[PDB]
């Protein structure tokens, strides 16, 4: 596995056996499901007001305030609709389903209400797409701060629309990995020459933009080629899993030099005891 | 002619008079004594007293009693009851680790050189059916590694970590008589120092008397050999090895020695008296991954017949656990290039 | 070209290091301990020597009479190799016990530390001892070199993966 | 644990070490006879599938031990009633078998030697080798109303999956 | 008294015998005892024991008190020593593996064992370690000694003799000797005399 | 506890467990094992699947990383975690503290390689190792009990053994465990057997599965063998029930009649010989032997709190048999001191709870819910200034 | 705890205790300036400072010696060496040694050549000697 999955298991999952037996019929279980998402997200899956036929799925997100000042509400309604009700006190977006009234086909929905995360950031970005598509210019910048100490930074421009992420790597020595990986971004052209162009600044950022030796900056440049109608979804999806992605990266790196560790120590073990009569 | 008794270190050895039974400690608390069965090696007897490991081991000759000493700062003096061997315990009156132990030749007493850096030189008294011992203190201010008695039972060489090899009297007046004067002095009264070696280099690993014991060899860490020739003032040869110290040394004439150490097998030094100088006689084992007999340190080596003025076989034993006995005459053969004493 | 002369005066400094006996404690009852860990009782210890190769490259030797402490300066050219060699001296101390010879923490200045005592030299052969440190400080700039490549390797499959899905 | 037969009484017959056990029968033996409803041919029957999976069984009794010969035989029938199409046929299959002369106690091919004695005499020889067949014969024919349901030429399945199955490991075939 | 006894099998100071049960610090004056100095320190055997259960425990091995009290109690027997410089002896626990010993329990399982063989019992030394209010052994001793009608300090000192399975540890005497040394030359004046504060054990 | 709930993940032998603290069933069940493809160069080490979606991948080789509930190869373990956070519970590692299980007699050593993967790895913020007996011993306290204990005799039974474990105050009596060479995997090949010797036209491929799936629909534990045959025997038609499976191959419609198996299967639970040449131990026998060798003044109370932990205890009236086959080899015992000679009556008794599938993934859940939780856990800052080693000891807590 | 902070052990009377200026700076410089390199080293191992208390006095002497075997053609070292009696190639390889604990630009790398004469010509007991000595420069 190399790019995250953009939807949740649980959700699909959860929601999907209780379809299964709501279908055939069966008599419905009370589900009661906490869990979460990259990024301090938290969803509840419930029997509102115990009413074992309806189940509900909450998302709790510490930055939708700023989401729902980009266009949020907008999109989840056009997304969503009447599953969409008034958030779950805790919770920004409540989906309401009833286990007595399903379409025909339940997979489209089940796939909408797996991707709720994904749906409630793609809103942002569409609207600084648009801003671009529409040649509008000197419209204010998106601050998001997806993270307690993180942000990303959405802004349109005439030609491109600038995305810029300030991660923080809480490990030093994943500050020096990182980098090995950034750089390796701001070559990725040399494979890919229609490709978002990706930027990358190290302690200094490129406000009161946080400076420090364990943050950095990536700037991805998107062109309306990544921005347009036809390509924009598979963008968002793409574009707001980035941090979390480079991460995951660091991460399993440190893994990888693990196995090599545990083969090289092993070889060590194996001459020390050659030397024993 | 090498045989590995254990992998592990054999701490010291012993034989006994006529070379028919081996004393060995198989880096342990415990002694055991081997014999040969035609060609093969059996063992005989095993001797458990010593709560810490067994450092040092002599067997007296003519008495036919074995002495141990080991970290556990005590000495042991066994009797062969019929059958079994019986240890007598020896105070040495120390609070460290014995290190070395070796009777006297009139095996009216023994020494044991220990961690309080000092030795204990003891003896029985047949009035209170007991062992006894006397301390030889100053000027001894480490560990004594090795010692080795003069043939008159008084004189003993001693090598110490405070890098010097003396020579002191243990005169027991209680077990022997008035010695007789010797080119090392005439006044000897206990625990005199006769001689110091002038040096500030090397632990003295190993000490050992000629056959008229008026010279004294010793092999110091510094991978020096040293000899000092009481006919001669005390005057002092040196000679300094281009390889790894060593830890054991004997004479084999008047004026040659063997010694073995870290490189793990055994050379021969000679000794030119008008000129009071040393030579290296060249290695004496001519061929894991060793071209030597022994695979790790030879720390220990004996005069198994000929005896110090003509010695015809010698016995080594080391760290790998092997024992090694080499005919001095088939070395001469193998080797025309080699020129003894 | 450094590398061999390098190696070289090391392994004849070993050599000269590896020559220990059992030596029970002068100063406590019954005990018995590395005496170049310990000190207390100088006349046991040996003159500490260096071989360096540069200046960054050396190790530091420190022999006495029943034991010897064997520190090495690892070569890291960069961050990514100076990471990646902490990580490594790290992971290798963490399983000291497997390997008896190494000492839980680095003396102050150097990457890794050997501690070899006489009971180490009694179960193995000690010319073998000298073998593998010199077959030690070889192997792992080999390791931290293949390491540095894996990162690089992955780092750009990473960022043409991601990159050439938009 | 495994079954135990409890017709055992401080005044049983005994055949050998096994017990002469009292057996309501039609056929020609030692067998004593029974006046309670239920004989060590019963009880054998009625705990044969569930005794047949032991592979260690305590003799307790001589009782037990011709429970255990009972049993094994039971899985003779077996062998041979899995193979026919009638109620009638099967009754006579048994009756057939029920004569065939089985090692006893003391011969080689007879299982478990060393948990049965051997007859003391001929007399004991001839009077157990008639209280043994005279048990191969009514276990014989009361296992036919058993294995064959109503609708004959059907040997219960029921019966029939124990054909592999040998109780303490052991055969008297 | 197995006090004046002990001391009269070595042909005779102060007497401290420890064994499972308690430990105990006997003065003894020219042939006889003395009561009014005798004294009591509430650590012995099985307490060590008890300490070692627990710093076992911390190390990743969970040992039943009541089950494995026995087990606990060779591995105690057989591992165990006095440490001389507790703060030398924690540096070699904590930079390198000399002290790791391997001991296989009665099912065949094998632990290794360090740093807390020294510690287990270090109780003698710091009461506290194991709650118990106190001074540990040598200073009590010291006082026991200081508290005597002179004339028999430079005696009692001189003889200080050890009694018991618990007090067998190795190097034990040492740490007496250099615990007593340093109580002397601070609570009995505070430079370089000692040259003659002589005393053996 | 922050606004994030702590993740849970129980390793075991066959099946692994993970989800969020709180949840009172696990989110995923999956199979504990990973398949890879087989010098590796590049980004190979990420090619990997595990659970059900490793099973029969095609180009990939499947990896079992557990073997006897101890991890055998780290590397696999290492990247079996990768997905289990970062696939699966979709969590950021640095943001939750982590519970993971360890067997009994874990040695300290491999605490603190799965520490040195937690914390170097994936640089989670909180560590605790919970012994699993432990927690299925919390689990019961939702039971048949109003007085919470940590002192009991748990019977875990997986798939491939099943342990009677006795623990007191939090802590297993190591010493003295006890295995028994019947589990899940031996009741299903029994009841395989059993039907081979009977059905017909069930697909050879489709053996075991048949079995497993009428084991897992069928069976229970009957109080008397003889008594069960008879009622089969005489009143079948209640009592013989019918299985029609799917043909994997002329994908027609087979049947077969199930019967006797329904209770043979777990009864070789309390007759083990019965499937077993080289063990013939009843269950109860095993319990009551282990509590004898553990301290006398312990033994009551784990005659008392018997807690049963697994699939393969899941069987209808498995508790009410072992505890009634246990009061007698129990009280027979204190018989013969009369008769030798009055011992107090020993109460024994088994405790049956709806969280036993899973519950030591249960007791986890449950107690990674509590404030205590965060107490007891080793943070990364601990880990950083003292060392990977303070893992190697994991206070109990909870009662 | 107190009472334990001082180590009683550095006033034990059953301790140990060791029992206690240069060369020609123009000679060498002389001798160096006018290509007698062979010349120029023994110039150098002339007059070693075994016995100077201070360690300022040593380096000076560890310098000069320095200056030589560096100011050294890595051709006309093994000339050098083997024109050194024995004493004088132990004292050369204490002064390689030295000269380790100060690495320069190449000064080790024509260090690590001067070693492996010194050592051809000593064998490895020159450097045990440099282990052993308790009076070293």
């Amino acid at each position: 596995m190399i790019l995250l999955e953009v939807n949740n298991r649980i959700i699909e999952e959860t929601l999907a056996l209780k379809f299964e037996n709501a279908a055939a019929g069966n008599k419905p279980e009370a589900v009661e499901v906490t869990f979460a998402d990259f990024d301090g997200v938290l969803y509840h899956i419930s029997n509102p007001n115990g009413d074992k036929t309806k189940v509900m799925v909450s998302i709790s997100l510490k930055f939708y305030k700023e989401l729902q000042a980009h266009g949020a509400d907008e999109l989840l309604k056009r997304v969503y609709g009447s599953y969409l009700v008034n958030p779950e006190s805790g919770y920004n977006v409540s989906l309401l389903y009833d286990l007595e009234n399903l379409p025909a086909s339940k997979d489209s929905i089940v796939h909408q209400a797996g991707m709720l995360k994904r749906n409630c950031f793609a809103s942002v970005f569409e609207k600084y797409f648009q801003f671009q598509e529409e040649g509008k210019e000197g419209e204010n910048r998106a601050v998001i701060h997806y993270r307690d100490d993180e942000t990303m930074y959405v802004e349109s421009k005439k030609d491109r629309v600038t995305v810029v992420f300030s991660t923080v790597f809480k490990d030093d020595d994943d500050v020096v990995i990182g980098k090995v990986f950034m750089q390796e971004f701001k070559e990725g052209r040399r494979a890919s020459h229609t490709a978002p162009q990706v930027l990358f600044s190290h302690r200094e950022p490129p406000t009161d933009a946080a400076v420090g030796d364990n943050i950095g900056y990536i700037t991805f440049v998107l062109f309306p080629r990544h921005t347009n109608a036809s390509a924009r979804d598979n963008t968002i999806n793409l574009i707001h899993t980035f941090r979390d992605y480079l991460h995951y990266h660091i991460k399993c790196s440190k893994a990888y030099i693990h196995t090599r560790m545990r083969a090289k120590t092993s070889d060590f073990l194996k001459v020390l005891n050659r030397a024993r009569p | 002619a090498y045989h590995s008794f254990l992998v592990e270190p054999i701490s010291c050895h012993a034989w006994n008079k006529d070379r028919t039974q081996i004393a060995i400690c198989p880096n342990n608390h415990e002694v055991h004594i081997y014999e040969k069965s035609g060609n093969k090696w059996v063992q005989v007897h095993e001797l458990k007293e010593h709560n810490g490991q067994v450092t040092g081991v002599d067997w007296a000759p003519d008495s036919n009693r074995i002495v141990t000493c080991g970290t556990d700062r005590n000495a042991y003096v066994w009797t062969l009851k019929g059958r079994t061997w019986k240890p007598t315990l020896v105070i040495l009156r120390i609070n460290r680790a014995a290190r070395c132990v070796r009777w006297a030749p009139n095996e009216k007493k023994f020494a044991v050189g220990s961690g309080s850096r000092v030795i204990s030189i003891c003896y029985f008294e047949q009035e209170n059916d007991w062992w006894v011992c006397k301390h030889i203190k100053k000027p001894i201010r480490s560990t004594v590694l090795s010692l080795d008695w003069h043939p008159n039972s008084v004189l003993l060489a001693a090598g110490s970590c405070d890098f010097k090899c003396r020579i002191f009297s243990a005169y027991i007046k209680e077990v022997e008589e008035r010695p007789a004067p010797t080119p090392w002095g005439s006044k000897m009264p206990f625990g005199e120092l006769m001689f110091e070696s002038s040096s500030s280099c090397g632990w003295v690993h190993g000490v050992c008397f000629s056959a008229n014991g008026s010279r004294v060899a010793w092999v110091s860490h510094d991978s020096t050999v040293c000899l000092a020739d009481a006919d001669k003032k005390m005057a002092v040869a040196t000679l300094a090895s281009e390889t790894l110290p060593l830890l054991a040394v004997t004479f084999i004439t008047e004026s040659s020695l063997v010694a073995a150490g870290h490189d793990c097998f055994p050379v021969l030094f000679t000794y030119d008296s008008a000129a009071g100088k040393l030579s290296f006689g060249g290695r004496l084992d001519v061929p894991a991954g060793l071209d030597s007999l022994h695979k790790n340190s030879v720390s220990q080596i004996s005069v198994l017949s000929g005896g110090k003025a003509k010695c015809s076989q010698f016995c080594t034993t080391g760290m790998d656990g092997g024992m090694s006995i080499w005919d001095v005459r088939s070395l001469e053969s193998a080797l025309k290039d080699l020129k003894i004493v | 070209a450094t590398l061999r002369p390098y190696l070289s005066a090391v392994r004849a400094t070993l050599q000269a290091a590896l020559c220990l006996e059992n030596f029970s404690s002068q100063v406590v009852e019954r005990h018995n301990k590395p005496e170049v860990e310990v000190r207390s009782s100088k006349e046991l210890l040996l003159q500490p020597v260096t071989i360096s190769r540069n200046e960054k490259e050396k190790v530091l030797i420190e022999g006495s009479i029943n034991s010897v402490r064997v520190s090495i300066a690892v070569k890291q050219a960069d961050e990514i190799e100076k990471i990646l060699c902490h990580k490594f001296m790290r992971f290798m101390m963490m399983r000291a016990e497997n390997f008896f010879i190494l000492r839980r923490k680095p003396v102050e200045g150097y990457d890794i530390s050997f501690l070899i005592t006489n009971f180490h030299t009694e179960q193995m052969y000690k010319h073998k001892l000298v073998d593998f440190v010199i077959h030690f400080m070889e192997e792992i700039d080999k390791e931290i070199s293949e390491m540095k490549l894996s990162v690089n390797a992955r780092a750009r499959i990473v960022a043409e993966e991601f990159l050439k899905n938009f | 644990p495994a079954y135990h037969s409890s017709l055992m009484d401080p005044d049983t017959k005994l055949i050998g070490n096994m017990a002469l056990l009292p057996i309501r029968s039609q056929f020609k033996g030692p067998a004593p006879r029974e006046t309670k409803d239920t004989d060590i041919v019963d009880e054998a029957i009625y705990y044969f599938k569930a005794n047949v999976f032991f592979k260690n069984y305590e003799i307790k009794n001589e009782a037990d031990r011709t429970l255990i010969y009972i049993t094994l035989y039971i899985s003779e029938c077996l062998k041979k009633l899995q193979k026919c199409n009638s109620k009638s046929q099967g009754e006579k299959e048994m009756y057939t078998l029920g004569i065939t002369n089985f090692p006893i106690p003391g011969e080689p091919g007879f299982p478990l030697n060393a948990i049965y004695a051997k007859p003391a005499n001929k007399q004991e020889d001839e009077v157990m080798r008639a209280y043994l067949q005279q048990l191969r014969q009514e276990t014989g024919l009361r296992l036919c109303e058993k294995v064959f349901d109503p609708q004959n030429d059907k040997p219960s399945k029921w019966w029939t999956c124990f054909v592999k199955r040998q109780f303490m490991n052991k055969s008297l075939s | 008294i197995q006090a004046v006894l002990t001391l009269y099998a070595q042909g005779l100071g102060v007497v401290v015998d420890s064994g499972d049960g308690v430990t105990h610090i006997c003065p003894v004056y020219e042939g006889f005892s003395l009561p009014h100095l005798t004294r009591r320190l509430d650590i012995a055997g099985r307490d060590i024991t008890r300490y070692l259960i627990k710093l076992l425990l911390l190390r990743g091995y969970a040992f039943n008190h009541s089950a494995d009290f026995e087990t606990v109690r060779m591995i105690k027997e057989k591992l165990c020593y006095v440490g001389y410089n507790i703060e030398q002896e924690q540096k070699l626990a904590l930079e390198t593996t000399v002290l790791v010993e391997s001991y296989t329990l009665p099912d065949g399982r094998i632990i290794k064992v360090g740093g807390e063989r020294f510690e287990a019992p270090e109780a003698l030394f710091q009461p506290h370690l194991i709650n118990v209010e106190g001074v540990g052994v040598a200073e009590l001793l010291f006082n026991t000694i200081q508290a005597a009608d002179i004339d028999t300090r430079s005696e009692f000192y001189k003889h200080i003799v050890l009694s018991g399975g618990s007090t067998m540890y190795p190097g034990l005497p040492s740490r007496l000797e250099r615990e007593l040394k340093q109580l002397y030359l601070e609570r009995v004046l505070k430079g370089d005399v000692e040259k003659l504060s002589k005393f053996k054990i | 506890a922050g606004r994030l709930p702590a993740c849970v993940v129980d390793c075991g032998t066959g099946y692994t467990k993970l989800g969020y603290a709180g949840n009172t069933e696990p989110q995923f069940i999956i199979p504990s094992c990973i398949a890879i493809k087989e010098v590796m160069k590049g980004v190979d080490d990420l090619d990997f699947f595990i659970g059900d979606e490793a099973i029969e991948k095609p180009t990939y080789a499947t990896k079992w990383p557990i073997r006897h509930g101890i991890v055998e190869d780290w590397d696999l373990m290492e990247r079996f975690m990768e997905q289990v956070i970062f696939k699966y519970l979709r969590a950021e590692p640095e943001d939750h503290y982590f519970l993971l299980t360890e067997p009994p007699l874990n040695t300290p050593e491999n605490r603190e390689y799965t520490a040195e993967i937690m914390f170097e790895s994936f640089n989670v913020p909180g560590l605790y190792i919970a012994v699993q007996a432990v927690l299925a011993l919390a689990a019961s306290w939702t039971s048949q009990v109003g007085e919470r204990t940590l002192t009991g005799t748990v019977i875990d039974s997986g798939d491939g053994v099943t342990h009677v474990i006795p623990v007191a105050e939090g802590y297993v009596i190591g010493s003295c465990i006890k295995h028994i060479p019947i589990a899940g995997r031996d009741i299903t090949y029994f009841i395989q057997q059993l039907l081979r010797d009977r059905e017909v036209g069930i697909p050879p491929e489709q053996s075991l599965e048949t079995a497993k799936a009428v084991k897992e629909r069928y069976s229970y534990v009957c109080p008397d063998l003889v008594k069960e045959f008879n009622k089969y025997d005489t009143d079948g038609s209640k009592w013989i029930k019918q299985y029609t499976g799917i043909n994997a191959i002329s994908k027609k419609e087979f049947s077969i009649d199930v019967g006797y198996e329904r209770f043979l299967g777990p009864e070789i639970f309390f007759h083990p010989e019965f499937a077993n040449p080289d063990f013939t131990q009843p269950i109860s026998e095993v319990v009551d032997e282990v509590i004898q060798n553990c301290p006398i003044d312990v033994r009551r109370p784990l005659y008392k709190n018997i807690v049963l932990s697994g699939g393969s205890t899941m069987f209808r009236d498995f508790g009410r048999r072992l505890q009634r086959d246990l009061k007698r080899t129990v009280d027979a015992r204190l018989k013969l001191s009369e008769e030798l000679s009055k011992p107090k009556p020993i109460d024994v008794q088994v405790i049956t709870h709806h969280m036993q599938r899973y519950a030591v993934w249960f007791g986890g859940s449950m107690l990674a819910s509590t404030p205590e939780f965060y107490q007891v856990c080793h943070t990364k800052k601990d880990y950083e200034e003292i060392g990977p080693s303070i893992c190697r000891h994991n206070p109990v807590f909870g009662v | 705890a107190r009472f334990r902070k001082v180590d009683v052990d550095e006033y034990d009377e059953n301790k140990f205790v060791d029992e206690d200026a240069g060369p020609d700076e123009g000679e060498v410089d002389s001798c160096l300036r006018q290509g007698n390199m062979t010349a120029a080293l023994q110039a150098a191992l002339k007059n070693p400072p075994i016995n100077t208390k201070s360690q300022a006095v040593k380096d000076r002497a560890g310098s000069i010696v320095l200056k030589v075997l560096i100011s050294f053609k890595a051709n006309d070292i093994e000339k050098a060496v083997q024109s050194l009696d024995k004493n004088g190639v132990d004292l050369l390889m204490k002064y390689i040694y030295k000269g380790f604990e100060s690495p320069s630009d190449n000064s080790s790398a024509v260090l690590l050549q001067w070693h492996e004469k010194a050592l051809a010509a000593g064998g490895v007991g020159s450097i045990v000697r440099v282990l052993t000595a308790r009076k070293t420069v």
